[PDB]
């Protein structure tokens, strides 16, 4: 079991500052890339930042809504990351997770922060009983989803708890069910769950990657009756 | 392209 555990969230005054940290266990922290991604009732889930490795001289990247205003850090020998929130505004408000591994296998559990162009489009809902087969898609206003956007799917159940299931299109994430499989499918990503579960009831996110940033779709609800 | 380490 890989721990993340985020912390410094709060309630602050527009103008402010903020870091969070992010520690974590499990896993060789210093070999993966780290992001930072947001979740807030009006804009749904957002990816914020990237650090790379030290080979990469540790090179960042950043929502250009966050951009001179945000800077991501690290340091491999307490396997932590950072993010360090400068001239923070109302929209900044949300929970922080701090997330990665094939893309975003691993999640904390969220610190919340209040303060007080691509489209990926998925299925609003969709409603299914145990023992069906249900795909669900994910589609870039781009153009085709191919396997150069490095599609991921994430399950979001209560309360705001994430974990990854697919990353590089089709790769399942450790220990995830064999039930979840991605693909591709008419110029979509895809997830497919065959064989539903009623604990499969849930929000799924899918993110794709465009050059140096990710863009997360709206999610799908997905009712399991019977 | 991101990070595609397993
Ligand atoms: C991950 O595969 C991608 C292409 O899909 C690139 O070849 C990266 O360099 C690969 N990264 C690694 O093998 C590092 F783990």
């Amino acid at each position: 079991q890989v721990q993340l555990q985020e912390s410094g969230g709060g309630l602050v005054q527009p103008g402010g500052s903020m870091k969070l940290s992010c520690v974590a266990s499990g896993f060789t922290f210093s070999n993966y890339w780290m992001n930072w991604v947001r979740q807030s009732p009006e804009k749904g889930l957002e990816w914020v930042a990237e650090i790379r490795l030290k080979s990469n001289n540790y090179a960042t990247h950043y929502a250009e809504s966050v951009k001179g205003r945000f800077t991501i850090s690290r340091d491999d020998s307490k396997s932590s990351v950072y993010l360090q929130m400068n001239n923070l505004r109302a929209e900044d408000t949300g929970i922080y997770y701090c997330t990665g591994v094939g893309q975003f296998a691993y999640w904390g559990q969220g610190t919340t922060v209040t303060v007080s162009d691509i489209v990926v489009t998925q299925e609003s809902a969709l409603t299914t009983s145990p023992g069906e087969t249900v795909t669900l898609t994910c589609r870039s206003s781009t153009g085709a989803v191919t396997t150069s956007n490095y599609a991921n799917w994430v399950q979001e159940k209560p309360d705001h708890l994430f974990t990854g299931l697919i990353g590089g299109t089709n790769n399942r994430a450790p220990g995830v069910p064999a039930r979840f499989s991605g693909s591709l499918i008419g110029d979509k990503a895809a997830l497919t769950i065959t064989g539903a579960q009623t604990e499969d009831e849930a929000i799924y996110f899918c993110a794709l990657w465009y050059s140096n940033h990710w863009v997360f779709g709206g999610g799908t609800k997905l009712t399991v009756l019977g | 392209a991101p990070d595609t380490r397993p």
